[PDB]
């Protein structure tokens, strides 16, 4: 059958655009990428591996009030920092299969991607969606089966402050 | 040390059983209030992780 | 003795309180977000007074 | 050219391009538009951008009982005024896009528009769903970094008055 | 003097401590009671605003 309405481009002449655009920033300490920063949610949550690794020095000094028990921030940053980061989250899309890896399955309480990188300073990168909402922040993962199980801190409409699989490496 | 009569018996508190001895003893509630606050917070974290 | 006892109640209360404020943020966030609800505020008032 | 539901006869006598209202009136002060009046609902919610500009001296004095701590007025106006009065709002639609301009998406508990609005003289126009239900009246705004967070008074299903990220200022 | 007889020592309210004196005094109580309620109604509306 056909489409009997449109509210957007009915057709295309080539592909030269990308469906979602990253907004991430790598973050340096001794000139090395030891995480990725973004400044997301309503109240701002990122630090777990960018506690040490500076976003901007002023910003580092400014933010901290934390639950260092599980490493979750409950302090927030300016609007200035916030616009330049990935889009904010308040709900969980689970229909998303694009960020940086080819498919994101949520089943059996675990996020998986197919067998990927798990090399130093890949930690703290957000898992961004097709409307760029951040569903999870990578703490690490461990490869098994043909998939990579991920360890995450979450905050959407449903939330667990640090949760880990049976087997894990510190990425 | 005012002076005001009191009993000279039974428990050892060193002016013994006195309205003053009881009033000094009433610190005992302070350690209990700070303990109720610790119990609640320790059990409540464990409960959150489980809750979601 | 009694004078030293009062100071212990203040020292213990204050130090514990601080830890309590970080759990007060955590629990309703994790529970069920918690990002626009009035629920956060009741717990939050305590937490603001603790941290500052 | 059949569509799902025809909403034009194939002619320019009905259009899909509306973006303005006919319940607006600008209210002058020093020869400058420092707001707009419309007399919104029957218990009239307006002065917060038109408290200092007013509409005419007579309607204001008569009407005005307020909760000046959030600057919302409560009080009925007569039959004359009510006949041309905007829509009564007591419910909240989710997601909006028109007000005057081409976005007022309501997500994450924020309305945002692109940078190049929040300008006064264009402030006081209601945020409409294409039925003239007003969830908020736009008072001013603040630039986030690439988007503009907006200054509002709301009253729909719930109050939650002056939803802002952390502090925006009326302009 | 009340004009009903009333006599009570060691403090006298001027018509001493009597039912009638207590009853007349009950006026003072009124603002205080309503005052606790008044605060609460003010507060709850504020919690909503703050919540976002």
């Amino acid at each position: 059958p056909t489409q009997k309405k449109k509210s957007k481009p009915g057709k295309r002449m080539r592909n030269c655009m990308k469906i979602e655009n990253d907004c991430i920033f790598p973050v340096m300490l001794d000139g090395k990428v030891n995480g990725y920063a973004c400044l997301v949610g309503d109240k701002v949550m990122k630090p777990a591996h960018v506690k040490g690794t500076i976003d901007n020095p002023e910003l580092a000094k400014l933010t901290f009030k934390k639950s260092s028990k599980y490493d979750l921030e409950c302090a927030q940053v300016p609007v200035c920092m916030k616009s330049d980061a990935s889009k904010f989250t308040h709900e969980k899309p689970e229909g998303h299969y694009n960020w940086h890896h080819g498919a994101v399955q949520f089943s059996n309480g675990r996020f998986t991607i197919p067998t990927g990188s798990g090399k130093p300073g890949d930690s703290g990168r957000p898992i961004f969606d097709n409307t760029g909402k951040v569903v999870a922040i990578v703490l690490g993962g461990a490869n098994e089966g043909a998939r990579t199980a991920l360890s995450v801190v979450t905050w959407n409409k449903d939330m667990v402050t640090r949760i880990t699989p049976e087997e894990s490496v510190e990425w | 040390k005012d002076i005001v009569p009191y009993a000279a018996k039974n428990d050892a508190e060193f002016p013994s059983i006195s309205t003053t001895a009881w009033q000094w003893l009433a610190t005992t509630s302070g350690p209990l209030t700070i303990l109720v606050v610790a119990i609640i917070v320790v059990v409540v974290v464990s409960i959150v992780v489980c809750a979601r | 003795a009694s004078l030293g006892l009062l100071i212990v109640i203040s020292s213990g209360f204050s130090c514990f309180l601080c830890s309590v404020a970080r759990t007060k943020c955590l629990t309703p966030y994790q529970l069920a977000p918690g990002a626009q609800l009035p629920t956060f505020i009741a717990l939050l008032c305590c937490a603001k007074s603790a941290r500052a």
